[PDB]
RNA sequence: GUGGGAGAGGGUGGUGGAAUUCCCGGAGUAGCGGUGAAAUGCGCAGAUACCGGGAGGAACGCCGAUGGCGAAGGCAGCCACCUGGUCCACCCGUGACGCUGAGGCGCGAAAGCGUGGGGAGCAAACCGGAUUAGAUACCCGGGUAGUCCACGCCCUAAACGAUGCGCGCUAGGUCUCUGGGUCUCCUGGGGGCCGAAGCUAACGCGUUAAGCGCGCCGCCUGGGGAGUACGGCCGCAAGGCUGAAACUCAAAGGAAUUGACGGGGGCCCGCACAAGCGGUGGAGCAUGUGGUUUAAUUCGAAGCAACGCGAAGAACCUUAC
RNA sequence: CCGGGCACUCUAACGGGACUGCCCGCGAAAGCGGGAGGAAGGAGGGGACGACGUCUGGUCAGCAUGGCCCUUACGGCCUGGGCGACACACGUGCUACAAUGCCCACUACAAAGCGAUGCCACCCGGCAACGGGGAGCUAAUCGCAAAAAGGUGGGCCCAGUUCGGAUUGGGGUCUGCAACCCGACCCCAUGAAGCCGGAAUCGCUAGUAAUCGCGGAUCAGCCAUGCCGCGGUGAAUACG
RNA sequence: AGGCAAGGAGGUAAAAAUGU
RNA sequence: CGCGGGGUGGAGCAGCCUGGUAGCUCGUCGGGCUCAUAACCCGAAGGUCGUCGGUUCAAAUCCGGCCCCCGCAACCA
């Protein structure tokens, strides 16, 4: 099916967490563990807390996102 | 630092100045060679840039030395700079306490120093909290001189021993 | 990288100019410019033909397009008339007397330019890139010629990374200006990205 | 068995000097010691360095070894005693009495702990100084246990040849130490090194085998979890033996090979540093860039190898904003 | 200057010359030390030239090209602006901070390059930039063009000044349709900071650095003190 | 006297954290 | 109220006492150094010494008062 019920919401990287992992506070709420995009590994940009990134979230569990915006 | 000697003085009226907390006038540069010779404590231009020169009867070798040693002791008792985060952890932060405390019962002062990146937004409050937390932990030992003043990039807290 | 193209670095000695002729400052870019213009439609045109010189000459206003080619035949018509044509046009194209000389080359393979379009030919309508770079060596020391070096680079295979094919054969002094190295470039225009086509080839001495 | 021999084998009793410290005595004075530099430290009540004696305790220089001994841990002044192991030579005596060894019993470095002593140095902990961002460390000044001994206990180890013991065979050479000989060479027993065959993953092993066998024991079946839990035993405690699994990872590894790298070594080089002349940074300005501002300040270039670069000619053009 | 000459320089074609060839010494050789002759000596100096590859170096903005994306606009044209903005920082250069100098005046030697709507001789107008007139070349044959530092004479006298030249006002000159943003130039006035520079640092081994001018390319003009190029004076020191 | 080498001296080999 | 000691570049402290002549560490900013960050090094920035006076040719300094800051006592009532 390839589903876009995806959130793009932006969010303020809140927590330094492993693995590149990044606890980031939404203003869609809280701060979910949002860890980085691909593209951005490939690309070697940094995320450091205190970003507003928007952060890729399905409806299954919120709990975690995705850094999508490179800040 | 240049107070010059003898004929290290090229300036021609210098004001004589005598060991101690007497003058001789403005004379000239012979005249004060001779006026050091005399005392056999060199001539030394103490303020060039004084209204003439003025030119000291001191020994200034042995008067270099005595700063010199001076100096020295001033280097020693010392402050200690511990420098916390907004990123650092529970056990790091228990760690450097520790340390703070140690250096507090050895008989040092400690400048507990925050070193901060972007978001000077979310940096000053958990400087604060850190710091203030940490100060009333060590209470005991420590009379706090500088309180969590953020200032630019860094952010200082300083603790003073009650008694040593 | 480095490697100054070796012509350039002859030149001035055994080699010649691809044309020779006297222009002050005046009207020299002129005739440059005319002198391109020929070279880029008699190659749009001869590619057939397979050209490596196109030697021009100006004995005032009588233009020389001395074409050194593999195919003879290919030029002329079926008797003596795509020479014909192709006379006109260059005429036409130029406003001057113009005239169409061809020298035909004796072993195509001794020339390097043709060796270097016939594997960007091979290489375009898809073959074993290595082999045909090996048997285009391997054609090269048949005719006798003691060198010949052919990197063809960029996606070989349409493969997706950027790859340099090699393969060599006698002695290429590329660096010895005693060498007479005769230096022949091809483009492979191939679907997924271009392949360069560098030949040498070392076939005299002094 | 007899005749010998080598030896830091072990224990018991002694002694012998150097050295250290500590005490007294003497002469003697301005520092000693310490370090990459220094500081703490001692010293005017007189240190240190020097001589005289005395008090101790500990260890054993040279010989001393790539050496010898033991089964291992280990062991060195020397002497005495008691006492093991072993090696040869004769082939004399016995007539297979042997080899191995689950358990068991015994030993078992060093540290540790108990009881009592002793205590010079060294010296965990500890107290100082420096060093350092920090110093619980490397470096220095002390310094307690401990090291030492007796008796008791602990029993682990890279307890290593990382090679279980036993015998038989399977080229040599070369050095060694130790015995006998018909002694410039033979023949035993040890210790090393090089290498035949062979083995091995290779390194290497190679009559002191990891070769070829046979004998028996010990143990192993991926790493981590973990020598941990759990029991059980042992111990005065520290802990030790005995020893998992659940889960987890597609590896943990060995040996070599190519490179790279090393505050590893040797040999080299270059205006690389030194030797020298002149600057740069400080000044203004010329420029290019980053940043910032803009409606836009077009775009790129990024350490050397981006920064008077593309641009070897931006008023419009150029020009892309 | 001319006739006149090819002698010398030169110019630019060809060719010789140096090869560790000669001698001694060391060395098995390679070669090394020194000498001789020789303009030159051990690769004579300097170029041009850059091996397999590497950094997924850099460039799709010179060109080429795969793919994607935009097509009354992410295409096209112009006009005006912007690239030059400026609280700052850095890099690269120039010009300095003086008297081994600065100014003025005379005087002397270069090379290499250019020049046709291009360079501009010479003449006058102008303080001048230049303007006008105008010969000459088609360039070894004229022109840019004076080379400068240097040499002689004069001044200045250790001062922020006859050092230094920025900024700022004013008048102009030239190019172009047009210099306000944002041109260069001239002239007059202005005369700031700077009295040889902190850590750090960079160049350079011989005609080299240091300093001194000239040519150029692009280019209407030039923000060129850049680059590229050419000569003049001409060092130091390398133990290691 | 030099020639090499063995051994003993003593001087020297400072310090310097990390990871796109 | 009584007494002692000190007030100093942003903070800690030297120097005062012995008249002239203000230093270090931490912090600020910039640079360097490094491939890069800290660390490092350098600078640059930055004090009239609490203040009003007087002394003396001249005060952080000799001297008084105020302002503070520290502490000790404050008794007979
Ligand atoms: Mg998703
Ligand atoms: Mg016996
Ligand atoms: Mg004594
Ligand atoms: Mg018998
Ligand atoms: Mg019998
Ligand atoms: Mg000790
Ligand atoms: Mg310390
Ligand atoms: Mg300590
Ligand atoms: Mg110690
Ligand atoms: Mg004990
Ligand atoms: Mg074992
Ligand atoms: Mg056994
Ligand atoms: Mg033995
Ligand atoms: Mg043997
Ligand atoms: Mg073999
Ligand atoms: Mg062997
Ligand atoms: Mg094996
Ligand atoms: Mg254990
Ligand atoms: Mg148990």
């Amino acid at each position: 099916a390839k589903e876009k019920d995806t959130i793009r919401t932006e969010g303020v990287v809140t927590e330094a967490l492993p693995n590149a992992t990044f606890r980031v506070k939404l203003d869609s709420g809280p701060e979910i563990l949002a860890y980085i995009s691909g593209k951005m590994r490939m690309h070697y940009i940094r995320i450091l807390p205190g970003d507003r990134v928007v952060v890729e979230i399905t409806p299954y569990d919120p709990t975690r996102g995705r850094i999508v915006y490179r800040k | 630092k240049e107070y010059l000697t003898n004929e290290r003085i090229r300036a021609k009226q210098v004001r004589v100045v005598g060991p101690d907390g007497k003058q001789l006038g403005i004379m000239d540069t012979r005249e004060a060679l001779r006026l050091a010779q005399e005392m056999d404590l060199d001539l030394v231009l103490v303020g060039p840039n004084a209204d003439p020169p003025v030119a000291r009867i001191m020994d200034y070798s042995k008067w270099r030395y005595e700063q010199q040693m001076a100096e020295k002791e001033a280097r020693k008792t010392e402050v200690k700079s511990i420098k916390f985060r907004v990123k650092i952890d529970e056990h790091d932060y228990q760690t450097k306490l520790g340390h703070i405390k140690r250096f507090l019962q050895e008989g040092h002062k400690v400048k507990v120093t925050i070193m901060f990146r972007g978001r000077e937004v979310a940096h000053p409050e958990l400087g604060e909290r850190i710091l203030n937390r940490v100060t009333e932990d060590l209470k005991d030992l420590a009379v706090v001189e500088m309180k969590p003043e953020m200032l630019g990039r860094d952010m200082n807290m300083l603790l003073a021993p009650v008694k040593v | 990288g480095n490697k100054i193209h070796p012509i350039g670095f002859r030149l001035g000695i055994t080699r010649d100019w691809e044309s020779r002729w006297y222009a002050g400052k005046k009207q020299y870019r002129h005739l440059l410019l005319e002198d391109q213009r020929i070279r880029g439609l008699l190659e749009k045109e001869l590619y057939s033909a397979g050209l490596a010189r196109v030697d021009i000459e100006r004995a005032a206003d009588n233009v020389a397009v001395t074409v050194h080619v593999a195919k003879p035949g290919v030029v002329i018509g079926r008797g003596g008339e795509r020479i014909r044509v192709l006379r006109e046009e260059l005429a036409k194209l130029t406003g001057k007397n113009v005239a169409l000389n061809v020298q035909e080359v004796q072993n195509p393979n001794l020339s390097a330019p043709l060796v270097a379009q016939r594997v960007a030919e091979q290489i375009e309508r898809r073959f074993a890139v290595r082999r045909a770079i090996k048997q285009a060596v391997q054609r090269v020391m048949e005719s006798g010629a003691k060198g010949a070096k052919v990197i063809v680079s960029g996606r070989i295979g349409g493969a997706e990374q950027a790859r340099t094919e090699w393969a060599a054969q006698g002695r290429v002094p590329l660096h010895t200006l005693r060498a007479n190295i005769d230096y022949g470039f091809a483009l492979a225009r191939t679907t997924y990205g271009v392949l360069g086509v560098k030949a040498y080839i070392f076939l005299g001495e002094v």
